[PDB]
């Protein structure tokens, strides 16, 4: 049985171990690793403040060279993303998506394949579809890497004014989708409707009309431009007060179906990795449920721990982010 | 008499996926904008974190830093820890 190696905890690091088996369990990323398609991707050595992408890619390594439970140290690794992103310096509780925007910022700045980033224009005449493709362009002119080529999708936010029925249109790059909670039985698809729903800007949040060049009641919605082969669903559990949100919220573990929150007309996905959250809201603690790419079967790893599970206990209540695959 | 409002616009996705829009400058910090959804929102800056085309916003910087323009969406989540 491969990739069933325990991770250590350091210190209050399970947040660093849940999201690390993710990545692990992220089939193309870990083949990036094994396959050492990295060093082709980096433009020079590193030296001991900046070898993220090496250290990562060594876990890995190690990770699916394991006998099972065998137990693994990340020390080394954690060494270089609290040089990269001091905020993890010590031995505190951290957020695990937190940490995943660090930890994939810095192994994609590392591998980009942009080795000098460029320094805005006009695009009305342009149709929608086509504006988007443009804004694509230029984003990929700064950012453009092996990572980026798994996580980054195109979100199109239109915003029309309810008095002269102007629509401005703009694309914005997404790594991840973080997402409401809805409604009593709440879908994952329910959460992802509220996320696309139109949103009536009124009152305090009216915005000033570009055309009517006053504050106007304008209506804001969503919807997505370019699907990103792997899909981060992170839910918002957050509550108005604060605190945690503990609503169990029903996603599908095949045949995630987003093809109604497209901006035209591939938009299926399978999912392969949970990050779990259980306890407070400060004082809790981070699992991970991960379906091996091999044999599909699922594992919960918790630290140093990794055993068996049935898919029916994938979903639960503590799921915190979900990583899908396009089907 | 007012003071003008800021010369951009962008919107913050909230807790409960509503938006709100800010009155912003380019030159705004990130902790100017966590000032802004403390007013609007009444979460504490120190709690909130913000994305946007997957950066977290860092205090210290401005929007032109992170070419954040006119109507983009900062996406705003707190931790569970
Ligand atoms: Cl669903
Ligand atoms: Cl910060
Ligand atoms: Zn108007």
């Amino acid at each position: 049985a491969q990739g069933l190696a325990g991770l250590r905890n350091l210190g209050n690091t399970c947040f660093m171990n849940s999201i690390l088996q993710c990545l692990s369990n992220t089939r193309e990323l870990r083949d990036y690793c094994l396959q050492r398609l990295y060093m082709r991707d980096l433009h020079h050595g590193s030296n001991a403040h900046t070898a993220l992408v090496e250290e990562f890619a060594k876990l890995i390594q190690t990770i699916w060279t394991s006998s099972p439970n065998d137990v693994v140290s990340p020390s080394e690794f954690k060494t270089q993303i609290q040089r990269y992103a001091p905020r993890f310096v010590g031995y505190n509780q951290q957020d695990a998506q937190e940490f995943l925007r660090f930890l994939l910022d810095g192994l994609h700045n590392e591998v980009n394949r942009v080795t000098l980033r460029p320094k805005p224009e006009n695009l009305d005449h342009l149709p929608d579809d086509e504006k988007g493709r443009q804004m694509w362009r230029k984003y990929l002119e700064r950012e453009d890497s092996r990572i980026g080529d798994l996580f980054v999708g195109q979100l199109k936010s239109s915003l029309t004014c309810t008095d002269c029925g102007y629509c401005s249109t703009v694309f914005d790059p997404f790594w991840d989708l973080s997402l409401p909670i809805a409604k009593p039985e709440v879908t994952l698809m329910d959460c992802m409707r509220l996320f696309t729903k139109e949103d009536v800007l009124d009152g305090d949040e009216k915005p000033t009309c570009c055309r009517c060049r006053g504050r106007k009641r304008c209506i804001k919605k969503f919807s997505i431009q370019r699907f990103p082969k792997i899909l981060v669903l992170h839910l918002k559990r957050f509550s108005e007060s604060t605190s945690k949100l503990t609503t169990f919220v029903n996603f599908p573990l095949r045949d995630l179906d987003l093809r109604e929150f497209a901006s035209e007309n591939h938009a299926v996905y399978n999912l392969y990795a949970v990050s779990n959250h259980s306890g407070t809201t400060m004082g809790g603690h981070y699992t991970a449920y991960c379906r091996s790419p091999g044999t599909g079967e699922w594992h919960t790893f918790n630290d140093s721990s990794v055993t068996p599970m049935s898919s029916s206990q994938v979903r639960t209540s503590d799921a915190y982010l979900l990583f899908y695959e396009l089907a | 008499g007012l003071v003008p409002r800021g010369s951009m616009q962008i919107f913050v996705n909230t807790l409960t996926g509503t938006h709100i829009t800010l009155e912003v400058e380019p030159s705004d910090t990130i902790e100017n904008v966590k000032a802004k959804i403390q007013d609007k929102e009444g979460i504490p800056p120190d709690q909130q974190r913000l994305i946007f085309a997957g950066k977290q916003l860092e205090d210290g910087r401005t929007l032109s830093d992170y070419n954040i323009q006119k109507e983009s969406t900062l996406h705003l989540v707190l931790r569970l820890r």
